[PDB]
RNA sequence: AGGGGAUCGAAGAUGAUCAGAUACCGUCGUAGUCUUAACCAUAAACUAUGCCGACUAGGGAUCGGGUGGUGUUUUUUUAAUGACCCACUCGGCACCUUACGAGAAAUCAAAGUCUUUGGGUUCUGGGGGGAGUAUGGUCGCAAGGCUGAAACUUAAAGGAAUU
């Protein structure tokens, strides 16, 4: 895959677990 | 001049070069982390005894076919889940 | 060129090549000899003058700034030193 | 190349290049000796008498062969005027 | 800026004998490029060297013949002893029967053979071959 | 095509550049000179020959082409090689007994030796 | 690799290059980096200019000209054959 | 040294004031000829006779000082010398190779066109590389007919002179065949001249 | 049956020229092995591996064998020989002939004992094939052939007693390793020993003084 | 957060093509594209080539400046002032043939003066993934920016050229 995809798809894993990790604490 | 520090006064900026570029080593790295004390299954330690859980039948790698038979086993010291391969033909009959 | 003489090379060389290219630096430029109309009042003043220089006892100007060497006054008269 | 003895040791002795006092290879496939034959007030090139200019290949290479034989002719006598120190 | 006069000169020189010129010339003119030149001089690696002398640090003009083969300079001057200097030649040198490395003693400026015979040691500056 | 194979065409400029005298512009009668001299297996190449060879006299009876030295091309080169029109060679003449030339080369020449008559304009 | 000395067209020093749109595909592309090709044609074609002589308003004049300047990116070039692709050594020349 | 017989003499020097020998080339010149003297507001540069005559002299020795003629190799690849050269053979032994030259004479042996020399006359550089390459690479000293643009790479000895035009080129050729005639001894009086019209050795135009 | 085409082929058949130095010190080009084995009746051959190499074509690969072979006198001659060929032995021929072609002479010396016969060479060299550097330096006595096999061989084959060799790259490609030690062992003769230093008279070159025997 | 918002125009709305088309193709169309006051600190931000200083094969053209032309033209046929041509020089964008050399080659007048190893100096990398990820800090309204692993897995991942 096109790095540039694997990029965005890191970014938004990346948002995912920032709001888990939010609802979390 | 190589794109390094070659002054008779610029042993602390190699000395810091120097210690800097060894992490890259693998040897080093571990040596100093002590990962194979704390990270390995092993602890360190050439040789390590565990209790037989359960048999295992892992399938092989490119070009090849053989169920290799396997065992898995828990450490007594450690506690870990460990995963061994007998070495010799036709003994996992043998093992209990 | 496998041999060739730096010590005493050619004058034409030497005056071709820049001013600090020589084998002893120096000055390329030199001072001139001024003569007004009317009076003389002679007095000598330098090719790249980079000032309006006029005469010590009268408004006619000397020589005019330029970039290069200072043009001098058409009714002036000019020598070499 | 001598010894404690004083026999002669290790053979084939090399030449220098009249130009440039650089050895000439025994590999070297770029080198030429020029030798120019001597009259003697007739006009008529006495067989034998020839003087012998060292060429290597690197003056070659450079193109400076041509300057360096017109300097070596003056230097020896063989010319009188074409080659200038002050240049 | 500059750095090195030695070393800018001895490259000079090391230009100029690949090139295959005769002579050349060093514009930073130090004495220890003029002790350097005499070292050359003395043991015949050089023909004759000459020092343009103007109001300024001047030049050097100095006409080479086909015998050095490389000349080059230690840059950091270390502090060698007489123990280090024979290991310091073997390294540097391509054999002990010729070739000369030249090193600030007490004395003055010579090569090693002369800095060994005097039992003087010093900082060393280069070798030449 | 009709593309003449190699064979034939060296056995054509081996017989031009050979027996110029004997080939003649008639196809019959080289055609037989070939069938005497030429030892060919087969008839057809043999003829073929002979064609290119009449082909060849016709093409080099107006002039020479290439390669060839058909015993008279080097009488031809040997002959009309020695022209020597008189002093029409441009030296010395075909002026006022002066050379023409310009101010650097006048300079040069009385620099030099001289004994020339400059005209430098 | 390095497959041409300059990468992209005659950019050294410059950097930045204001952008030209295409004239077929209105592809944006570097000014120096498009084709540019001086068309210099008749607004009158082949083999017309004799019917329109005889057939015109006043004797002689007209014989006007079009003039334009197409900037054609690579692969409209190649498309198209403004440009044809050559061999490597072939590349130097002009 | 020379017993002041070889000298600039007047007949030879109108004859090369004459053939146009000193305009050289344009502004193009390479720094390793100094033959250059001066240079003209048109754009052609002066050649001096003196430096020609003493590499023409120079060169005659060097052909001269060969026991064997025929080891003396003279080729041209331009029209304009193609019958210089031939008669510059045909007075003074050789071999001419007038015309294009096959590649690999001197070094390959399988070619039937083997001839090694002991030195080369090469007329132009550029046009003739291939020949100075193969000279190269079987160690032949070089003789070179040079121009001010024309390269001085592999060059032992140069030739002053103007590469375009059949009268200079010709001219220069009669007269080294001359003085090397006299050097080898067949014309016993070195002061009178050659009684062969110079006319000979340019070629015919058609 | 000879009949050499070069000229020095017949004036070495003459009997006119015996050592290889007389050659060696003018630099004449030779084209024919006939010569080298004439001259030097010693010469002793060894080849080093086959390569198997390959070249893929419309239907198939074809096969190839590169064949890498050494010779010379253990008294300061050595020649390498590369060559591809369709079969093994007509491979070892060809690369025997190539090695008896490419002779070229040692600069032996003494490590600065100045006692008896040379033993190592005069000063470090330096030689480089591609990517790989082989170094030679002067070796004390006794120390022996420290190097590859292949280096060991060849130093042995050329005639030296001790050396010390140092590579530097992929040593595992072996013809490099030879041509680079190949290149280092001609360039030992360029150092300027100042036993050279001395201006010596400048011979002639065999062929001026013999042209009658010459050609003909 | 304001003004403006003519064209283009991510989202979206339709009509094509296709077994499927949420795209390539046709028409509209919000944010945006433009401007003011503040954040964003990123890119193939490339010349994938660090800065300063010395030397080294040639050739032509060009930009800015300087000097000399028994030079041309423009003027007031002729002074100035300019615009041209010849020669030289400094500082730049660069270009062409070659390799004394370097490089694994593509190629490089610098990628040279590095196994004949040292001009001064800063930064970065030690097999490929994991991973520019997690965590610990820091800046930012936000998206994100800087520093930055380990566990585990593999024997090939790669670069240049040849058929």
């Amino acid at each position: 895959m096109r790095a540039k995809w694997r990029k965005k798809r890191t970014r938004r894993l990346k948002r995912k677990r920032r709001k888990v990790r939010a609802r979390s604490k | 001049g190589k794109g390094k520090p070659r002054g008779l006064n610029s042993a602390r900026k190699l000395r810091v070069h120097r210690r800097n570029n060894r992490w890259a080593e693998n040897n080093y790295k571990k040596r100093l982390l002590g990962t194979a004390f704390k990270s390995s299954p092993f602890g360190g330690s050439s040789h390590a005894k565990g209790i037989v859980l359960e048999k295992l039948g892992i399938e092989s790698k490119q070009p090849n076919s053989a169920i290799r038979k396997c065992v898995r086993v828990q450490l007594i010291k450690n506690g870990k889940k460990v995963t061994a391969f007998v070495p010799n033909d036709g003994c996992l009959n043998f093992v209990d | 060129v496998l041999v060739q003489d730096l010590l005493h090379p050619t004058a034409a060389s030497e005056a071709r090549k820049h001013k600090l290219k020589t084998l002893v630096q120096g000055p390329r430029s030199y001072f001139l000899d001024v003569k007004c109309p009317g009076c003389l009042n002679i007095t000598t003043v330098f090719s790249h003058a980079q000032t309006a220089v006029t005469c010590e006892s009268c408004s006619t100007i000397l020589c005019t700034p330029t970039g290069g060497k200072a043009k001098l006054s058409e009714g002036t008269s000019f020598r070499r030193k | 190349m001598e010894n404690d003895k004083g026999q002669l040791v290790e053979l084939y002795v090399p030449r220098k290049c009249s130009a440039t006092n650089r050895i000439i290879k025994a590999d070297d496939h770029a080198s030429v000796q020029i030798n120019v034959a001597k009259v003697d007030e007739e006009g008529r090139a006495i067989p034998g008498e020839y003087v012998t200019y060292a060429l290597s290949g690197y003056v070659r290479s450079r193109g400076e062969s041509d300057d360096s034989l017109n300097r070596l002719a003056q230097n020896d006598g063989l010319l009188k005027n074409v080659w200038s120190y002050s240049r | 800026t500059r750095s090195s006069v030695l070393a800018d000169a001895l490259n000079a020189i090391n230009n100029a004998e690949k090139t295959g010129k005769r002579q050349v010339l060093i514009r930073p003119s130090s004495k220890v490029i003029i002790k350097f030149l005499q070292v050359m001089q003395k043991h015949g690696y050089i023909g004759e060297f000459e020092y343009i002398d103007d109001h300024r640090s001047g030049k050097i003009v100095v006409q080479l013949n086909g015998r050095l083969n490389k000349c080059g300079v230690i840059s950091p001057r270390f502090n060698v002893k007489i123990g280090d200097i024979e290991k310091w030649t073997a390294n540097l040198l391509p054999a002990r029967q010729f070739g000369y490395v030249i090193l600030t003693t007490s004395a003055g400026i010579m090569d090693h053979e002369e800095a060994r015979r005097k039992h003087v040691s010093g900082k060393i500056l280069g070798f030449v071959y | 095509g009709r593309v003449r194979t190699k064979t034939v065409k060296r056995a054509s400029k081996a017989l031009i550049e050979r027996y110029y005298p004997k080939l003649t512009l008639d196809f019959q009668t080289n055609k037989r000179l070939c069938d005497e001299i030429a030892t060919i297996q087969s008839k057809r190449l043999r003829n073929k020959i002979a064609g290119y060879t009449t082909h060849l006299m016709k093409r080099i009876q107006k002039g020479p082409v290439r390669g060839i030295s058909f015993k008279l091309q080097e009488e031809e080169r040997e002959r009309k090689d020695q022209y020597v029109p008189e002093v029409s060679a441009l030296d010395l003449s075909r002026s006022n007994g002066v050379l023409n030339v310009d101010n650097q080369t006048s300079d040069l020449v009385k620099s030099l030796g001289l004994k020339l008559p400059l005209s430098v304009i | 690799p390095k497959k041409r000395a300059s990468n992209g067209r005659n950019k050294k020093g410059r950097g930045h290059v204001k952008p030209v749109r295409c004239v077929n595909c209105s592809k944006s592309i570097p000014k120096d980096k498009a084709i540019k090709r001086m068309a210099i044609r008749n607004i009158v074609e082949a083999a017309a200019v004799r019917d329109l002589s005889e057939a015109s308003v006043y004797p002689e004049y007209a014989l006007p000209k079009t003039y334009n300047k197409l900037h054609y990116c690579v692969s409209c070039a190649i498309h198209a054959r403004i440009v044809r692709v050559r061999s490597r050594e072939d590349r130097k020349n002009r | 040294s020379l017993p002041a017989t070889f000298d600039l003499t007047p007949e030879d020097a109108q004859l090369l004031l004459a053939a146009n020998t000193h305009l050289g080339a344009r502004n193009v010149q390479v720094h390793q000829e100094p033959y250059v003297f001066n240079a003209r507001p048109d754009g052609v540069h002066v050649i001096n006779v003196g430096k020609t005559w003493e590499k023409l002299v120079l060169a005659a020795r060097i052909i001269a000082a060969i026991p064997n003629p025929e080891d003396v190799v003279a080729i041209s690849s331009r029209t304009f010398g193609q019958r210089a050269v031939l008669k510059f053979a045909a007075h003074t032994g050789a071999t001419p190779i007038a015309g294009r030259f096959t590649p690999g004479s001197f070094t390959n042996y399988i070619t039937r066109s083997f001839k090694e020399p002991r030195l080369v006359i090469v007329t132009d550089p550029r046009s003739d590389a291939q020949a100075i390459k193969e000279a190269s690479y079987v160690n032949i000293p070089v003789i070179a007919l040079t121009d001010l643009d024309s390269p001085s790479e592999f060059v032992d000895v140069a030739i002053p002179c103007n590469n375009r035009g059949k009268h200079s080129i010709g001219l220069i050729w009669y007269l080294l065949a001359r003085e090397v005639l006299r050097l080898r001894g067949a014309l016993v009086d070195r002061t009178q001249p050659w009684s062969i019209m110079p006319d000979l050795y340019f070629y015919r135009d058609p | 049956g000879w009949v050499p085409v070069t000229k020095l082929g017949r004036l070495v058949k003459a009997g006119k020229i015996t050592t290889i130095e007389e050659i060696f010190l003018h630099s004449l080009p030779v084209k024919e092995f006939q010569i080298i084995d004439t001259l030097l009746p010693g010469l002793q051959d060894e080849v080093m591996n086959i390569k198997p190499v390959q070249k893929q074509t419309r239907a198939g690969q074809r096969t190839r064998f590169k064949a890498v072979v050494v010779v010379g006198d253990s008294n300061g001659h050595v020649g390498l020989g590369i060559k591809t060929a369709k079969e093994v032995a007509g491979a070892i021929r060809a690369g025997i002939i190539i090695a008896k072609l490419s002779v070229i002479p040692i600069r032996r010396g003494y490590w600065g004992t100045n006692l008896g016969q040379p033993h190592s060479l005069a000063t470090k060299t330096t030689g480089k094939c591609g990517s790989v550097t082989v170094r030679l330096i002067p070796a004390p006595r006794g120390s022996g052939i420290v190097a590859s096999p292949a280096v060991k061989k060849l130093l042995q084959l050329a005639g030296v007693e001790d050396v010390y060799t140092q590579s530097n790259g992929k040593t595992r490609t072996l013809e490099n390793t030879l041509k680079a030690a190949f290149v280092a062992i001609g360039n030992t003769y360029g150092f300027l020993t100042p036993n050279l230093w001395a201006e010596q008279p400048l011979p002639v070159s065999p062929l001026d003084i013999y042209s009658d025997e010459a050609s003909a």
